[PDB]
RNA sequence: AAGCUCGUAUCAGUUUUAUGAGGUAAAGCGAAUGAUUAGAGGUUCCGGGGUCGAAAUGACCUUGACCUAUUCUCAAACUUUAAAUAUGUAAGAAGUCCUUGUUACUUAAUUGAACGUGGACAUUUGAAUGAAGAGCUUUUAGUGGGCCAUUUUUGGUAAGC
RNA sequence: GAGAACAGAAAUCUCCAGUAGAACAAAAGGGUAAAAGCCCCCUUGAUUUUGAUUUUCAGUGUGAAUACAAACCAUGAAAGU
RNA sequence: GGUUGCGGCCAUAUCUACCAGAAAGCACCGUUUCCCGUCCGAUCAACUGUAGUUAAGCUGGUAAGAGCCUGACCGAGUAGUGUAGUGGGUGACCAUACGCGAAACUCAGGUGCUGCAAUCU
């Protein structure tokens, strides 16, 4: 059937992992700013690599979490980066999808000298309505698999609206 | 050890009458290395009775041999002659309880015959004399008495 | 060298039964108990506050006092050639109603009943307990039952 | 699920399920073994709880106790009974939620005897204030706040349910720091706010702040306060009357009815499928295979 | 350095496994327990015969291992190496000890020493299946096999079809119906417990009725 | 040893009945943990070899690891189950039931809780067997190397250890 | 497990499964899932008085513990703890 | 009989996969002025009950389903065990006598019951 079973972005996620705490990052957390609207959250290591040159709680990277109308301008916007073509792959069995861009310039964004260039990662979770079942506090319940988001459910979603392609086999 | 005492066999060879039920049952059950027993006839109850029979008056055990001495002790719940013990005894009568405790154990010699076996203390089933030997208990207990 | 702390040994006894782990359920907390109810006690190895003593584990005493979240009970336990009396403080957790005289409760109202059922009726009073009787007689039949005869069995080996 | 997923012979048979009330996400246990289980030295004295709990806009009020055979209703009173004493819109907001346990509190203070003694704040400014004991008298009716699952927000409304009962009469015990109107930062109540949603002045002031900023959406909402032609100004006498009409009257009417429990059992089992027996599925599976086994 | 296996026969102690608590232990000196045609399909090899202990005691590792040899060693060269399977059916779990030797009794727990397998009575020590057609070239691979052990055993016929649980017809009703399917050496049954869907992908040549 | 207070009273290295507690023996391992023999069927952008290769997130063998349903074997310091023997309490007059006083505890509450006053039912009054009675007090000796047998059992190859 | 630029066996982001297979200073064993674990908020009941009780036992001491009484506090909307 | 709020026992209530659900309820669901919480009004807070929906939750029913519960002279009077003997056997061990008595197995049968209050074609 389909009646509210739509297929709505739960949100989507950015995020910026960096090899460093300090000066590098709070500018690429400066970069999630202003482009989220948002002030965004820091994530620290967790455990020690030498080989990463972290420690453990060093605070390794930003990212921040954007939902409603807000999530489609820039879902859209690296989209466009990524001239809307992503892959099979991308996809995950549960639903979302995910890609990356180098240079976070190529959506809107100056450039100055003061920020530098920085990669980001765009993780977009999907979901339908009566999500809150498993989120709310109360009655905690399971989504049904009538209603569960599959892979084929949103690929077709994107192939569809976005008029993007999927590629590979 | 228990057991044996509180039916009064404290000594050997010494007899007592056992009003049979599950909580004597398994007191049976506990002794039977060291007892033998069964189911006594008239014939044996009546001269357990009449040639070594004896009663319990203040302590002290006193022969039978007169009707006014059971009268006189067990004559209160009926009973007034040696045949009316006998009588409470082998039908186990209402009054069973007094009736027997009444007698003290009574005290047999060694059988006459000999024990019918080379070793007593296996069960009769194995050819020893202990346990239930049921009716033939009457055989061993006319060669005691 | 030697060990014989509190809970020494005491390993699967309080221990938890097996699929009953978790919040206790709050029927044991509606019970209610006054001064002179025989309990039960058994530790609940999940309430470590107001634990009964290893050796009280199994054992059944009287209340003897009532407290917030407790009970005060009085066992017999026997040291040397002679018991002495015990007083634990124990948490409601750890004790339950005794059915060790439910039997007889159950006795009296009945046999306060057959006595006036009885009484008041011309008597034939008859209410102790006898222990199990011996059978009496009894005619059995072959009607639809003829004995079949059975023998021992040769030696065999399924293997 | 997928394959390398789903579940064995081993996990099932070593599961141990919850309370049922868990497994449905309703009961929390931690909390009610706290709010029900009594001195034990207080013997069979119950322990009653004042239970508000908000369905999407239904607010119920018990007054219950516990028994090991199951709870036990004292009283129960429920926000849709409001129509009864003049309210008719916004039955699941604040001033929904503190009269509706002004009518649980007069209700039950009522059928125990405490009606005339005990009457609570009659006035109502917001002023804060437990029923105290009157001297040589009756000690008030006490009880407690359960919450349930309610997150304790300072504002929420389940404390606005409290407060109609401990304005009623009930004896709740209750701080202040959750009501609407408590500074943050200076521990102090401001009363002038706390009346406003006792009366509703926070669903009147959005209403006249809604009148000339955007009338798009004070129809969409707010539409049946037009259709009834109750504008802002008299939110207020709406529920101060609703205030009056309960204490003059609370003695819970049930409905009329219609239709007897049998005839609703009528119709409900009409709907209601019916088990299968063993020899019925004996013959749905040799059925089977005769189909899927005997080749087509 | 061995002590003579008469120091160990009987069965004095509670079972030492290796163990964290153990954890510096010999290995086993028998390693293999399946030789012969371990590959072989049920319906290849009915006949089955035991070597079965007729003692409570206890089998080093080493004679097992060397009996283990014996009696491959007799089966192969008489009636092939295909020609049979060889199961030893006990494991040497238990661990002895030994007071290595200043001290003299004063702390005595020893070292392990090596392994053996504790034994009941009627306990199987060897199950070999073959073909009816090799009955007393394996009896006599059994039979030789038994000097290198304490105690008496002695060779028994089975009534089961090889390594099978169900004896000779009872196994061929089964299968000249339909419920039998091979698996690797060992078999399958079909249950009338469970799904019918994936009971009937399994098992097609059943739900005939007959071949 | 001295007794003392009482006496069918109360008493018990025993059974029965009713109600508990226990994790040993056994058992189990296609049940958890831990061990352990064998195959069979799966899964790889994901350990390595290797033929085709310009490569492939290529295909194909291959050996491993894992997974599936199976297979032989084990546990003092493993276990769902779970004995036997031992083991707690109870089987009344210090009992059961009714009427309704006391308080500063406790209840929303003359509500409860505890202790009571007044009234109703005697020995088949509440299983068995036994009872040369039961209870109680003071004071003092010797002793404080122990050894042996059946069964359980630890160390040790073992021992008249 | 399946997904996302640099990014690899291991960095940070997301979703699914998940009876606890983790964590709770430490030995091990018990115990624990809207917690006894992890994050945060507020704190000093780690306080004052003097008795009873359990283990070890002589039914002495010591250690450790339990349930109350009489205070003063903490926290919580509250039952409470 | 349905449903809701609060429950008791805490799998016959769990798990996996399908399908069916009237009416009310519950639910999902709209909103961001206000109390209130967030990286994010997803959760949490408030407002509306108006704009929308049985899709999910929920309830039930199907399955030689997994699990779980119950039964039985199914296994088995088997294993183990208290008591006995100047019983057998070099021993290891093992029979017998008077009693108590399992677990796995196998087969059959089930798959939540129920308390208080309100509500419902
Ligand atoms: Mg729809
Ligand atoms: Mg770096
Ligand atoms: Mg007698
Ligand atoms: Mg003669
Ligand atoms: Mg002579
Ligand atoms: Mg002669
Ligand atoms: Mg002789
Ligand atoms: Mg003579
Ligand atoms: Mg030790
Ligand atoms: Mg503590
Ligand atoms: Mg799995
Ligand atoms: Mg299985
Ligand atoms: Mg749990
Ligand atoms: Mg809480
Ligand atoms: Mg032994
Ligand atoms: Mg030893
Ligand atoms: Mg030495
Ligand atoms: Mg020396
Ligand atoms: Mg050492
Ligand atoms: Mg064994
Ligand atoms: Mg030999
Ligand atoms: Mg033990
Ligand atoms: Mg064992
Ligand atoms: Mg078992
Ligand atoms: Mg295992
Ligand atoms: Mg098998
Ligand atoms: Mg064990
Ligand atoms: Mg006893
Ligand atoms: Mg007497
Ligand atoms: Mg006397
Ligand atoms: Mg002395
Ligand atoms: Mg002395
Ligand atoms: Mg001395
Ligand atoms: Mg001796
Ligand atoms: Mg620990
Ligand atoms: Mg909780
Ligand atoms: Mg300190
Ligand atoms: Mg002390
Ligand atoms: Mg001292
Ligand atoms: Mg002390
Ligand atoms: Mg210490
Ligand atoms: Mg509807
Ligand atoms: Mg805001
Ligand atoms: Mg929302
Ligand atoms: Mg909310
Ligand atoms: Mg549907
Ligand atoms: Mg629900
Ligand atoms: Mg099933
Ligand atoms: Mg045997
Ligand atoms: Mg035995
Ligand atoms: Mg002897
Ligand atoms: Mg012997």
């Amino acid at each position: 059937q389909n009646p509210m079973r739509d297929l709505k972005i739960e949100k989507l996620v950015l995020n910026i992992s960096v090899g460093e705490s300090g000066d590098r990052l709070t500018r690429a957390s400066k970069v999630l700013e202003q482009l989220s609207g948002q002030t965004p959250v820091q994530s620290k290591a967790r455990y020690t690599v030498r080989t990463f040159g972290i420690r453990r709680n060093e605070k390794i990277a930003v990212h921040v979490t954007v939902r409603g109308p807000k999530a489609e301008e820039i879902l859209e916007r690296g989209l466009k980066v990524k001239e809307y073509q992503l892959r099979d792959r991308n996809f995950s069995a549960t639903g979302n999808f995910g890609f990356g861009i180098d240079e976070h310039i190529d959506l809107g964004i100056k450039y100055d000298p003061s920020i530098g260039i920085f990669g980001m990662d765009f993780y977009v979770v999907m979901n339908r309505p009566g999500a809150r079942v498993t989120r709310r506090k109360r009655c905690k319940g399971t989504v049904g698999n009538s209603h569960k988001t599959t892979k084929e459910d949103t690929v077709s979603w994107f192939k569809q609206k976005y008029d993007a392609d999927v590629l590979d086999k | 050890r228990k057991v044996l005492q509180l039916l009064r066999l404290t000594r050997i060879n010494s007899g007592t009458f056992v009003k049979v039920t599950k909580a004597t049952l398994e007191l049976l059950k506990l002794i039977e290395p060291y007892v033998a027993y069964g189911y006594p006839s008239y014939s044996t109850i009546r001269q357990l009775v009449y040639k070594r029979g004896f009663g319990k008056i203040n302590k002290q055990r006193v022969p039978l041999s007169d009707n006014a001495i059971i009268e006189a002790n067990l004559g209160k719940y009926g009973i007034l002659s040696i045949d009316d013990l006998i009588h409470e005894i082998i039908t186990v009568g209402p009054h069973f309880k007094q009736a027997n405790n009444f007698l003290w154990p009574f005290k047999l010699s060694n059988p006459s015959g000999g024990w019918g076996v080379p070793r007593k203390f296996k069960h009769f089933i194995q050819g020893g004399s202990f346990g239930n030997r049921e009716e033939f208990i009457n055989k061993l207990v006319k060669s005691m008495n | 060298g030697k060990s014989h702390g509190y809970r020494s040994r005491t390993r699967y006894m309080f221990q938890r039964d097996f699929r009953k782990h978790g919040a206790v359920h709050l029927s044991t907390y509606l019970k209610v108990y006054k001064v002179g109810d025989i309990v039960d006690i058994k530790a609940n190895g999940s309430i470590q506050k107001g634990m009964p003593h290893k050796f009280y584990q199994g054992k059944t005493g009287v209340v003897y006092n009532v407290t917030k979240s407790s009970v005060g009970v009085i066992i017999n336990k026997m040291v040397g050639n002679r018991y002495l009396e015990k007083r634990l403080n124990l948490r409601v957790e750890h004790i339950k109603h005794s059915k060790c005289r439910q039997e007889f409760l159950e006795r009296v109202k009945a046999n306060a009943a057959k006595r006036a059922e009885a009484k008041a009726q011309g008597v034939a009073v008859q209410l102790k307990r006898q222990p199990a009787q011996p059978r009496e007689s009894r005619i059995v039949s072959t009607e639809g039952n003829v004995p079949q005869t059975l023998a021992p069995v040769p030696y065999e080996t399924f293997i | 699920a997928f394959q390398k997923d789903a579940k064995s012979s081993a996990y099932s048979s070593r599961f141990q399920t919850p309370f049922r009330r868990r497994r449905e996400g309703k009961t929390d246990y931690y909390q009610r073994k706290r709010l029900v289980t009594q001195h034990k030295a207080k013997y069979n004295t119950p322990k009653y709880r004042l239970v508000v709990r908000f369905t999407n806009k239904d607010i119920i009020c018990q007054i219950i106790s516990s028994t090991i055979t199951g709870d036990v209703v004292l009283a129960a009173a429920y926000s849709h009974e409001l129509p009864r004493y003049g309210i008719t819109h916004g039955l699941t907001n604040w001033a929904a939620a503190y009269a509706t346990g002004l009518l649980i509190a007069r209700r039950t203070l009522q059928k125990l005897g405490l009606d005339e003694t005990y009457k609570g704040v009659e006035e109502v400014e917001g002023e804060y204030e437990l029923t105290e004991a009157v001297e040589d008298g009756p000690r008030p009716f006490k009880v407690f706040l359960d919450i349930g699952l309610q997150r304790t927000t300072t504002g929420a409304r389940v404390f606005g349910a409290l407060k109609g009962a401990s304005d009623g009469g009930l004896y709740v015990p209750h701080s202040e720091n959750r009501f609407p109107g408590w500074d943050f930062e200076t521990e102090e109540i401001d009363p002038e706010l706390l009346r406003s949603y006792i009366f509703g002045g926070h669903v009147s002031q959005y209403m006249e702040e809604l009148a000339d900023d955007d009338e798009e959406r004070f129809s969409e909402l707010f539409k049946g306060y037009l259709a009834d032609d109750i504008d802002a100004d008299s939110l207020e006498d709406i529920y101060t009357s609703a205030h009056e009409a309960i204490r003059a009257d609370p003695a819970f009417k049930p409905t009329e009815k219609k239709f007897t429990k049998e005839q609703y059992a009528a119709e409900s089992k009409k709907y209601r499928q019916t088990k299968l027996s063993k020899e019925e599925r004996a013959a749905r599976v040799a059925a089977k295979i005769a189909a899927l086994a005997g080749q087509q | 350095a061995r002590r003579p296996a008469r120091c160990y026969r009987y069965q004095k102690n509670k079972p030492y496994p290796k163990s964290r608590y153990n954890r510096a232990v010999p290995d086993s000196k028998i390693r293999i327990y399946d030789l012969g045609k371990k590959k072989a399909t049920v319906d290849e090899f009915p006949l089955c015969v035991h070597l079965v202990s007729n003692e409570l005691e206890q089998l080093s590792s080493e004679a097992l291992e060397a009996a283990r040899i014996c009696a491959n060693k007799y089966m192969t060269t008489v009636s092939g190496r295909d020609a049979f399977h060889l199961r030893v059916r006990v494991h040497p779990f238990h661990v002895l000890r030994i007071n290595k030797m200043q001290q003299g009794m004063r702390g005595a727990w020893g070292k392990p020493h090596g392994l053996a397998a504790r034994v009941d009575i009627g306990q199987i020590i060897f199950s070999v299946r073959t073909k009816d057609s090799n009955k007393d070239v394996v009896v006599e691979g059994l039979r030789r096999a038994r000097y290198k052990f304490p105690g008496q055993q002695k060779i028994i016929l089975s009534k089961k079809w090889g390594f099978t649980n169900l004896d000779r017809p009872e196994y061929l009703k089964k299968r000249e119906a339909g419920e039998v399917k091979d698996d690797g050496a060992f078999v399958k049954f079909l249950s009338k417990k469970g799904s019918l869907e994936n009971n009937i992908r399994e098992f097609p040549e059943y739900f005939a009725a007959q071949a």
